[PDB]
């Protein structure tokens, strides 16, 4: 029962409780998120960008404590900025790890749910999550935030391996579009970062289109 | 790190930030509590980092005056060294790494605002070092009266008086409806290519009425035990 | 609160203050801390302003029917155990009250007795009561003795009672008097601590400590 | 857990004069930092030229007068229409407050009218039932504001004699009409100013023996 | 609980201190010297924690006599206090404060005055013309009032003092085991054998 | 004690010609928003309607009573659909007892409780309720969330006592209807599907269900990219 | 065991016409004992006043902080600090110890030497400058001088009237609280000449 | 989260965390339930029976407390007889009525979320929630118990009304196997009870069917 | 605390009080009689909780002399403890136990000896020699161990009770302001003047 991951938040600080995904498929990989932040029942920030850039083709999902994931996001950015320019492009499996790093050694003093993924050309679409625990799996699609919850079963019913585009698009709006409906933490526009050789796309949808789904 | 003091000075508030054609505006009241004591009936929340950045800020008073100082005085520093005008999102990365780096512990909830070579920028940070983006942003205890009206009258191309004019009416929401807040209206406009106007007092709507009578005592009425000549010289 | 009661050569003197707080918060310098029973006996306020005030006034109603059910003036004894039976049936309540009942009887003569609200119930021939208490007691021990003068005597409750509203924060307002004999208690009124203050220290050059 | 009690904020403020005597009380009525009501009356007319009012929490304050009011009306039932004295019903509110002792009514009660001699009565009542007639009171949210201003104004305080080396005292007399409610309209336009749950409006309640009569006046609504 | 009076006369400064020490339902011992001399003309009382008021005594003592020797010359009773005030008042915000209350007799040698200075344990400093620490000062301090003359002498005083020490022994709950007293003046420091 | 099945915000205004009340259809579970059919307007007779937040459980209970009283005020009475029918002030006087004698047992019924309608000699009627049994009226009411957010959008239409004759259904209407979307947006327990009412004292009693928020603003979020720094 | 109200006391300071006054009481006590009638908590260095409330320890320490920090301004700036530098001052070494703050309630008051014109602030006990054209007010009885200086301040008041308006706000502030009185100190304060009276209140 | 049903419990009673469901359709009703019963995370009973008569054609799914949810189903059935002798046959309605009675006006001393379900001739197949409140909401259909919380999302992409009784079992098989997958708390055998003019038919369902859907 | 002793010797049995009442920092009585006369040969004396320990003395002093009038016969001092035992049974667990302690000295007229028992709050009765209650038992007892004889007389034993009474006023912490001592014997309840 996910109370308890509310529960480590510090008092009065603002939640991120969420509904993020990220999904590979033949052509790489899509990131998926929710854009509601919350204090208590008021809902501090309606238009939030949960999906965060921390290089040109590895982005992550933030959930949780949204100060705590921000502050790990900066300097996960600064890690691989200064990797790249010794060492040139980081693998999304070194990416992963320096979040893992900073979430592990520091898992009693954070809240931090993260989600990352990325592109390479080798490895093509990789999906790494990591939990409160500060523990790494690799997975061919991965969901969390408190919304998460309502569409465990939605999603492994449905999920495919080797899907195209325009199908795992709508995979991850018919999931999100159920998690909004039933978590009371998650809502607003329905953002999503496209991860490919061809570049990095962004995409949104708006409640009208969403809720009726 | 001390777990809040209660006998610090917390001001209830209503702080406001509207973004329009060629800038930004933000707003404030200007009433100080101390308890359900109004303290200051005229105090400036809008306070300088720089000058075409101006921060608002609510929650612990010293905390954000502390805070506002400090990093507007690194700016200055970063400035000169740099020969460049400064940024918002120095200011604003700034401000949430010294707000997380504490915890939570300093009380700062702020309102961030200005122009620079980059543009026009609009941002808000928490006390525990989370920011937001925002066409239009609210903080304070009167932040849900000056939301309401936030969300009923905003839109996208607001020019620079129609923003003004939504900025001061959120401002009188959270006047009017909030106990924490009240008195006057302060504004600040940062247009680009511009100076920034700072509009001290820009509605008085709170005007003490005549009192009923003159409370000029007879002279000789309090009773005195001792008079001497103090020496304030060297 | 601070009040006392004393016992003497020529009957029984009580002194009381007349300050009320909540808290810091200085509420009444006004208050009637000493209930008029009857013509022969007194009572004494101090703790919670209500208990005292309801239960003495309630003492009242039970000592008038005392005398018509008897066709006799209650005694001393018998009226602070009324009292004192009523609040131990209240024992951990949380009733606050510190009273004196002072009187006069054929039978008994001059007597005071202590009743609080956690049950105790003493006679004896001096007692001071309240946060002031140990103020008071400072002074009239002191200078007590059983052969005073019905003008030192009340001199000397009056003293006490400004020494203890004077340094107790939480006691002061005015220095109300009365004095029990043998035909009734005798009222000899109201004293302001802000005139009465420096008339004494001016009268008997005490009270050093404050800039005169 | 539940708590059942809950501060409604506000203020009251009771003078009496020679032939007269004033209960005044703002209008709003607040739960934490949000505003209930810009008007919302809490002093009321109980009848026998008896004004009372109950500031605090608001739900346990009409409970009260509700109450009183009933009491007033038994009174005259039980005995042949007589005319309850302001002494006597006071000493009637000390009964109803202590009868519920252990679990009390969060409540600063003020009543005022007329006494048996004709001449200007307040009285005021602590939660539990502690009552004193007094010339001037002022009760709730704003009350450590304004009672020291009246012990200056009202019954001359701290005053003395210009020329006399602070040794006659400003002597004691009744105010009129006029300057009383001078003296209650710059009270609450003070506390107004400096206390957050005090404004929107004033309602005074006059008691002579011709009857009741009310005035209302603006306050800031901030 | 435990008693320190203090009484500064026309020519001299009266320190009383209680004899007692109480461990538990204990009394170990009824002849407790509670004071330290600090300097030829300065004497400390002090009462309250077990081993922080001889250990800060003693400590207080060690510094002033240093003072001393370095510039051979005496501190006068308002430079003494005031070092003292200090070290409370550094001690108060420290891992484990001293909890001790304190009062300083002294006679100014340069003024030819007596001095009574009551410090507590947050390093709160007052002159005084009487001073008491603990629950002593409840009964003594509305009896000084009283009876209390600026222009009194060493006698007076001593008189003055035997009211206090009789009123405390009738209505304190403690036995304290009566009082050791001495005397602060232009002559130094000596002690009452007798009382 | 504690509620569980909870519904959010009741609003509620007057007119020139009678009284406005709304709330939505939702009855959240803590942060599950689990039922999505919960009516919490429960009208009385062609003239009075309660709007109650809170606890589910304590509402459905208030309904029997209010059900009740309608049957228990028929009975021997010839008049029960002319002169001695059920007021508004009845209805609310009669819950209001309900409302301080529970809480006076330290057992409330957890509520907060908005009686709208329109007296017989045509006055509007306005007044409000909750679990302390605490009371008051004002031209505008609201509870939860929309005491903070719609209160100040709705006084600024009816401010004082003067602005209700100048105030028509249409512009008061409109202001309810505009306070259901902030609230939409800004609280975490609100649904997007509501129910609103009005009483008039011409027109008598209008009911309208399953209405939705619309004309809501959300396309500027496109724009909006990360938390600061962020360009993409 | 509430360090702002062991000690209890206050302090008020107003505006007049050319001139500005400070006041406190006298009472030092140990909650409900009081202990000394002559602790004044208004100091000055050069002409500029300070007044300090909350826990007697905290207003001594830094009387003697703020002495030892003005003085070292004097030698080295050649010029006596003046009130709206000095509270600048008094905000940094309060905030300097935010996490483990003076318990006090400080105000400053006084007229600057260059233009004359009269100046008064207060702070909280980490460091919030309170600025005020009117009045300022601290201590056990802030509420009570709230109220009185509210209703009794008028603006510029001549010295004379001045002296009668804070001594009547003080007096009647401290009758209504326990924990202040026994004394009181009014500094009436001209561009230069000071004049210092003490007055008489009821000593309960 | 589910902490604050769990959390409602005494200490160390037998927990009842459950995947039940009811769902009406063309022909009637049909319930649904797992067969796990667990103190902490021991499993107490492996094979329970969470479908419980109270009525020749009025049945209900229980979840929350073991103890709390017997002693009532056995009060309502002793109700329900009692009606039966003196009125005939009671409504479905009926039923949900003193089963709310029960839990309401016992709400703070009860942990009992139950699902009540029955066949009328005329009303048709009729299905009424009564979560911990003790508030009744009658539905087309209904979830409840620890694991229904990963199908919220499931089941409203995949319900419609007037199922056939073939698509109606697989709607719940398919449900409560994926409330059953992610929920420690539900396991064991699928029963299901099915209620229609026919009469009563029990369906079991075994793990080795089941989980590889 | 308060200080009650018991001492049986061969003719009688002797009771010691303290005189001292004291609530807060104030001792409000120094004169106090702790105990009551249950009938003309058995004296019950009392200590413990304020207010309780008279309200339990004199309803058990009625219920003995209720008893006395009924019957026109005295009560052993084996049949009063065992009464008085029982009603501190039921007392402890009701709503609010009574929190006495009391020891009950009688001389026992048919059996021709005295007899002491000791009863605590809880109704722990004990026949003994010698007994005290409270933290005085701490210091009497091995005291009474050593000096006590079965054979002494009213005079030996006073004489043993002034002992115990020093040794007290030398170790206890607090003021307990003496003691009244009374005798019970074949000649009934008497009271030693001057202690
Ligand atoms: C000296 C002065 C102090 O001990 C005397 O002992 C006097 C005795 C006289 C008055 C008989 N004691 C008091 O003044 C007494 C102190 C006290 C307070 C509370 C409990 C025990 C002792 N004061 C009071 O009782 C005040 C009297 C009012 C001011 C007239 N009353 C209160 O504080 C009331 C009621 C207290 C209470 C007791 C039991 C149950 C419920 C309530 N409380 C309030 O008025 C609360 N509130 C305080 C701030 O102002 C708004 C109201
Ligand atoms: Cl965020
Ligand atoms: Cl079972
Ligand atoms: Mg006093
Ligand atoms: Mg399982």
């Amino acid at each position: 029962g996910i109370q308890v991951d509310i529960n480590r938040l510090k008092k009065g600080e603002v939640s991120l409780g969420a509904s993020i995904m990220a999904v590979t498929f033949k052509d790489g990989v899509i990131l998926g998120a929710d854009s509601r932040t919350t204090t208590g029942a008021y809902i501090a920030n309606r238009v939030t960008d949960k999906l965060t850039r921390v290089h040109d083709k590895i982005w992550c999902c933030r959930s949780g404590s949204a100060a705590d994931t921000q502050a790990i996001a900066d300097i996960v950015q600064y890690h691989l900025e200064l990797y790249t320019s010794q060492y040139g492009t980081p693998s999304t499996e070194t990416a992963a790890s320096v979040f893992k790093e900073l979430c592990y050694e520091n898992k009693d003093n954070l809240t931090a749910g993260i989600i990352v993924a990325g592109y390479d050309d080798k490895n093509k679409g990789e999906v790494y999550t990591i939990p409160l625990g500060g523990s790494v799996h690799k997975l061919p699609y991965a969901i969390a935030g408190s919304g998460s919850t309502f569409i465990y079963g939605y999603c492994d019913k449905n999920f495919r391996e080797n899907m195209s585009k325009e199908e795992t698009v709508d995979f991850i709006k018919h999931s999100l579009s159920q998690a909004i409906k039933w978590d009371g933490s998650s809502g607003g526009v329905i953002r999503m970062v496209v991860l490919t050789a061809a570049g990095v796309e962004r995409l949104i949808f708006y409640p009208d289109e969403y809720e009726q789904l | 790190n001390s777990h809040t003091q209660p006998k610090a000075t917390s001001t209830g508030a209503t702080i406001v930030g509207v973004k329009f054609n060629n800038g930004v505006v933000i707003a404030a009241d200007t009433r100080s509590t101390q308890g359900p004591i109004v303290a200051d009936k005229n105090c400036a929340k809008l306070h300088r980092i720089s000058p075409k950045i101006w921060c608002a800020g609510a929650g612990t008073a010293a905390d954000t005056e502390a805070v506002t100082q400090l990093i507007g005085s690194n700016i200055e520093l970063h400035s000169l060294y740099t020969s460049r005008e400064p940024r918002v999102v120095s200011a604003l990365q700034m401000l949430k790494q010294h707000l997380f780096k504490y915890q939570g512990h300093i009380g700062a909830y702020l309102i961030v605002a200005g122009v620079d070579p980059t543009g026009s920028h609009l941002f808000s940070i928490h006390a525990h070092g989370s920011t937001d983006v925002g066409y239009y942003l609210s903080l304070g205890s009167g932040s849900l009266a000056a939301m309401a009206v936030l969300e009923s009258h905003w839109k996208q191309d607001l020019t620079k008086e129609e923003a003004i004019k939504l900025a001061s009416d959120a401002i009188q929401a959270g006047i009017w409806n909030d106990l924490g807040s009240g008195s006057n209206v302060d504004v600040c406009v940062m247009e680009i290519g511009k100076d920034a106007e700072y509009l001290r007092n820009y509605l008085t709507p709170n005007v003490r009425e005549e009192k009923q009578k003159s409370y000029k005592f007879p002279r000789g009425t309090t009773a005195v035990l001792k008079e001497s000549i103090v020496n304030i010289c060297d | 609160t601070t009040t006392l009661a004393f016992r003497f050569q020529g009957g029984i003197i009580v002194a009381v203050d007349s300050r009320a707080t909540a808290g810091n918060w200085v509420a009444s310098q006004t208050v009637k801390k000493v209930i008029e029973i009857n013509p022969f006996l007194l009572g004494t306020m101090a703790g919670g302003a209500a208990d005292c005030q309801f239960w003495e006034t309630w003492l009242g109603s039970q000592c008038r029917l005392h005398e018509l059910r008897e066709k006799e003036r209650i005694s001393v004894a018998a009226a602070s155990k009324i009292l004192s039976n009523l609040v131990y049936q209240y024992k951990g309540a949380g009733l606050s009250m510190g009273t004196m009942i002072c009187g006069y009887t054929r039978k008994e003569g001059p007597t005071i007795y202590y009743v609080d609200s956690d049950g105790t119930r003493l006679k004896g021939d001096i007692f001071c009561v309240g946060s002031g208490q140990t103020f008071a007691y400072g002074v009239l021990d002191s200078n007590y003795k059983w052969d005073l003068s019905v003008e030192d005597a009340l001199y000397l409750g009056k003293r006490s009672i400004l020494a203890a509203a004077h340094r107790d924060a939480y006691s002061g307002g005015s220095v109300n008097l009365y004095h029990v004999t043998e035909d009734g208690w005798i009222y000899h009124g109201n004293h302001d601590v802000g005139e009465l203050f420096w008339k004494v220290k001016e009268e008997e050059g005490s009270f050093n400590n404050v800039i005169g | 857990q539940f708590n059942p009690y809950g501060d409604n904020g506000g203020t009251i403020l009771g003078i009496a004069g020679e032939d007269f005597a004033v209960l005044a009380g703002d209008t709003r009525n607040i739960t934490d930092y949000s505003i209930n009501s810009r008007y919302e009356p809490k002093v009321f007319d109980c009848g026998d030229n008896i004004v009372m009012s109950a500031n605090g929490f608001a739900a346990d304050g009409d409970a009260l007068v509700k109450r009183f009011k009933n009491s007033v009306k038994w009174y005259h039932f039980d005995h042949n229409d007589k005319k309850l004295s302001i002494n006597s019903a006071a000493r009637n509110i000390q009964h109803l407050l202590y009868g519920k002792r252990f679990f009390p009514y969060y409540v600063h009660t003020i009543i005022a009218g007329l006494d048996e001699d004709g001449k200007g009565a307040v009285y005021s009542f602590d939660p539990v039932g502690s009552y004193e007639r007094e010339q001037c009171r002022a009760g709730g949210a704003a009350a450590s504001l304004i009672m020291p201003f009246l012990d200056n104004q009202v019954n001359f305080k701290n005053q003395y004699e210009p020329g006399t080396n602070g040794k006659v005292k400003k002597p004691l007399k009744y105010l009129s009409v006029e300057e009383v409610i001078k003296l209650v309209r710059d009270s609450f336009t003070s506390a107004t100013e400096r206390h957050i749950q005090v404004g929107d409006g004033l309602e005074i309640l006059i008691v002579t023996k011709d009857g009741v009569r009310k005035e209302f006046y603006e306050l800031k609504r901030d | 609980m435990d008693i320190i009076l203090g009484i500064r006369v026309q020519d001299s400064v009266i320190l009383a201190s209680s004899k007692a020490v109480t461990r538990g339902i204990s009394v170990l011992k009824d002849s407790d010297d509670k004071t330290r001399q600090l300097s030829p003309h300065t004497l400390m009382s002090f009462a309250g924690e077990a081993g922080d008021t001889v250990q800060f005594a003693e400590y207080i003592q060690a510094n002033i006599q240093l003072y001393s020797i370095r510039e051979d010359y005496e501190l006068s009773p308002q430079a003494v206090s005031s070092f003292v005030r200090q070290e409370l008042a550094k001690s108060i915000r420290s891992r484990r404060p001293y909890q001790v209350n304190v009062l300083i007799g002294g006679y100014d040698k340069k003024k030819n005055k007596p001095e009574l200075y009551q410090i507590d344990y947050l390093g709160t400093k007052v002159e005084l013309p009487y001073g008491a620490h603990g629950y002593s000062g409840f009964y003594t301090f509305s009896l000084l009032d009283h009876h209390y003359r600026p222009d009194m002498t060493t006698e007076e005083g001593l008189d003055l003092l035997k009211l206090c020490v009789q009123e405390l022994e009738k209505r304190m709950p403690m036995d304290f085991k009566g009082v050791i007293v001495k005397i602060v003046d232009k002559d130094g420091i000596r002690q009452v054998d007798d009382f | 004690q504690q509620p569980i099945v909870t519904g959010t915000s009741v609003i509620s205004m007057k007119y020139d010609n009678g009284v406005i009340i709304a709330a939505d259809n939702l009855g959240s579970y803590g942060s599950l928003l689990r039922f999505n059919g919960v009516e919490r307007l429960i009208p009385v007779g062609d003239n009075t309607v309660v709007g109650i937040s809170g606890d589910i459980s304590d509402m459905q209970h208030i309904e029997r009573l209010l059900k009740d009283l309608v049957t228990e005020n028929a009975y021997d009475n010839p008049l029960a659909d002319a002169e001695e029918a059920l007021e508004p002030s009845y209805i609310f006087e009669y819950l209001a007892t309900v409302m301080y004698q529970r809480r006076s047992k330290m057992n409330p019924l957890w509520n907060a409780i908005i009686v709208a309608g329109v007296q017989s000699n045509g006055d509007q009627f306005l007044r409000y309720v909750n679990l302390l049994g605490v009371t008051y009226s004002s031209p505008t009411l609201a509870t939860g969330f929309g005491a903070h957010m719609a209160n100040p959008l709705l006084r600024k239409v009816v401010d004082r006592e003067s602005d209700i004759p100048k105030t028509t259904v249409q512009v008061a209407e409109e202001a309810i209807v505009n306070a259901m979307r902030v609230l939409y947006y800004r609280d975490a327990r609100s649904s997007r599907n509501f129910s609103l009412a009005i009483i008039d004292k011409n027109t008598g009693l209008t009911f309208k269900k399953n209405l939705q928020v619309e004309n809501m603003k959300w396309d500027f979020a496109k724009d909006i990219k990360g938390y600061g720094t962020q360009k993409i | 065991s509430d360090p702002s109200s062991i000690n209890g006391g206050i302090v008020v300071a107003m505006t007049g016409k050319d001139c500005v006054a400070i006041a406190c009481d006298l009472r030092l006590g140990s909650q409900s004992l009081g202990v000394s009638n002559k602790f004044e908590k208004i100091f000055h260095y050069g002409h500029v006043f300070l007044g300090i409330t909350g826990l007697a320890t905290d207003v001594t320490t830094l009387n003697e902080m703020f002495r030892y920090k003005t003085n070292l301004y004097k030698l080295k700036e050649e010029r006596a600090i003046e009130p709206e530098t000095f509270t600048q001052l008094v905000s940094s070494s309060l905030y300097e110890r935010r996490f483990g703050p003076y318990f006090v309630g400080p105000v400053v008051a006084g007229i600057n030497s260059k233009s004359g014109k009269p100046f008064i602030a207060g702070f909280d006990l980490i460091g919030c400058i309170d600025e005020a054209k009117d009045f300022i007010v601290s201590g056990t009885a802030s509420d009570q001088l709230f109220g009185m200086c509210e209703s009794l301040y008028e603006p510029n008041l001549e010295p004379e009237d001045l002296f009668e308006t804070i001594s009547q706000a003080l007096l009647n502030a401290a009758d209504r609280d326990a924990l202040s009185g026994w004394g009181a100190v009014v500094y009436i304060i001209k561009k230069d000449e000071v004049v210092k009276r003490y007055l008489k209140m009821r000593q309960d």
